[PDB]
């Protein structure tokens, strides 16, 4: 689960495939300006430390 | 050997994006801060400016300074860089778009050089901390104590451990182009670059040209001042508009790999 | 820890750009309209609602993932070892792994 | 603001002696716990984007001397919202904050 | 400040020096400020001189 431990789950380091339940939800940029709201849980590897 | 990463240097340009609280408010700074990484332990953060400092436009001296002013670069001296946070940080090294700097903890990150006529800084939110590795929860690295396996970024550039995609820029706005031909709105070109043009009225519809005029519309504020200037790729910032044509090449390394230094 | 290494969004100036679900890990992408994107010259797309912005972001391993990374395991019992010294008898030495 | 007489908000008139000195603003520094960001000046008055700080610490540089001034004042920046940040982000919802203008009119 | 961080500028180079040291400033008094005010009562603090003699 996103936020919980193992939000990112790669088999190994080389493994291009993985499982990323991060609850990554993009939001629209504000007031006619170029940027990318990415609303996301900081990792369950950030916590767990 | 500062001459081993012309992958980035020759082929990448100092990108310009939208800084969020650029002194006053949201400007478009060339040093627009993305990808703050307060994830190591050694008081260090690796940062990406959209600006590509390092060598000049051409070939010399990492310790010079090329950001974008106008459509154009300005490859000059680094004289008065300032990364800072809650306190002023300490630079560690720059390479490419990217700088490493020893910072204290800080709720934010706040970056900026001094061109000389203007402060011209850029600032951003990012949760920063520095736990040292160990069962001691310091706030700062001491002079002494045991060494043990911390996580930390390098000083160096001769680095390939990862590479981030860096394909083209999309277009950019430049309404300095759209002058007036004494009654009609008049576009020009940088150097023969590819200017993508039409207005709300019906006139020239693509724009792949030298300096055109505009038969139909008159107002500067209803026209397509664009610069397809893809002679140099960019970092693929979220604050970039896509180059709609293609995923061009430009796979480009990262210098500041996280390494297993013993802090 | 992830890195939301955002691919640079598309901005179509007058009309929609439908997104597709690319196979990147956790490829989050959502079309957006109703922009007027200030980019270095004020805005640049001359429409005002047909200005479209397609944001896309996928998850990717950090560079620290290679080096600073937790690591799960399904752990069975295996087989225990030892560098048993015997300073035997009058032999007086063997330091062997067993 | 303007000089003694008539020109250019971005110049700098303080008192040296009994006298003014209506010259350039070159190296203003408001600061707190960290260096602030100027927003705008008008009259006696300056607006500046600061972080939180136990104090407030102001100063320009005439050129021969630092010549600063500092003061105590409890500062914080709660953003309006049920989130207790320490700093404004780049994104998120807009909602009715309280804030000072850029302008003079 | 959690640390202390010192430095001049020779002119060609920043050339600074920095160090760890736990710093605080309690004023003397039953008030636990973070900073000295402009006003209030005077009372016997501990402090270093301006002077050299
Ligand atoms: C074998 O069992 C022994 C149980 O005590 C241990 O072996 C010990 O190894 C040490 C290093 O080889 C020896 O220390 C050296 O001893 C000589 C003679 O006394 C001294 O001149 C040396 O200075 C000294 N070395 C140091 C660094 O001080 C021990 O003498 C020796 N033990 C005995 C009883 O002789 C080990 O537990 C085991 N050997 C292994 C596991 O390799």
């Amino acid at each position: 689960k996103a936020g919980s431990f193992g939000d990112l789950q790669s088999r190994t380091s080389t493994s291009n495939d993985l499982y990323a339940n991060t609850n990554l939800k993009l939001q629209r940029p504000q007031a006619g300006i170029v940027h990318t709201p990415f609303t996301q849980a900081p990792s369950g590897f950030e916590r767990w430390k | 050997d500062l001459d081993t990463h012309f992958t980035q240097y020759k082929l990448a340009r100092p990108y310009i994006a939208d800084c969020p609280n650029c002194g006053h408010s949201r400007c478009d700074s060339p040093i627009a801060i993305e990808e703050v990484r307060g994830d190591a332990h050694a008081g260090v953060i690796r940062i990406q400016t959209s600006a590509m400092f390092g060598l000049k436009t051409d070939g010399v001296d990492l310790a010079y300074m090329s950001f974008m002013n106008g459509k154009t670069q300005k490859s000059i001296k680094i004289d008065n860089l300032h990364v800072r946070t809650s306190a002023p940080c300490s630079l560690v090294s720059h390479h490419g778009y990217y700088i490493l700097a020893q910072c204290p903890p800080g709720d934010t990150v706040t970056v900026g050089f001094h061109d000389g006529p203007n402060r011209h800084t850029c600032t951003v939110a990012h949760k920063v901390e520095f736990r040292p590795v160990g069962r001691e929860k310091y706030r700062h690295p001491p002079e002494h104590g045991v060494e043990l396996p911390c996580n930390r970024y390098t000083h160096k550039r001769a680095d390939q451990g990862h590479y981030v995609e860096m394909h083209q820029p999309g277009l950019v706005a430049d309404h300095s182009l759209l002058s007036i031909h004494s009654a009609k709105v008049k576009i020009t070109v940088p150097s023969g670059a590819q200017v993508k043009y039409y207005c709300k009225c019906p006139d020239v519809r693509e724009g792949i040209t030298s300096s055109d005029h505009t038969t139909t519309c008159t107002d500067v504020k209803q026209c397509r001042a664009y610069l397809i200037d893809n002679k140099k790729w960019v970092y693929n910032s979220g604050r970039l508009p896509r180059g709609e044509g293609d995923t061009f090449k430009g796979k480009l390394h990262v210098p500041f790999v996280p390494v297993k230094a013993k802090c | 820890k992830y890195k939301t290494k955002v691919p640079s969004p598309v901005v179509k100036c007058c009309g929609a750009t439908q997104c597709t679900s690319k196979p990147h890990p956790d490829y989050q992408c959502q079309v957006f309209t109703g922009v007027y994107p200030f980019m270095w010259g004020g805005a640049y797309c001359f429409c005002d609602t047909e200005n479209t912005q397609m944001s896309e972001a996928y998850v990717e391993r950090s560079e620290e993932c290679s080096i600073d990374h937790a690591k799960a395991y399904k752990v069975h019992t295996g087989t225990v070892q030892a560098m048993v010294n015997i300073t035997y008898g009058s032999v007086s030495w063997r330091s062997a792994d067993v």
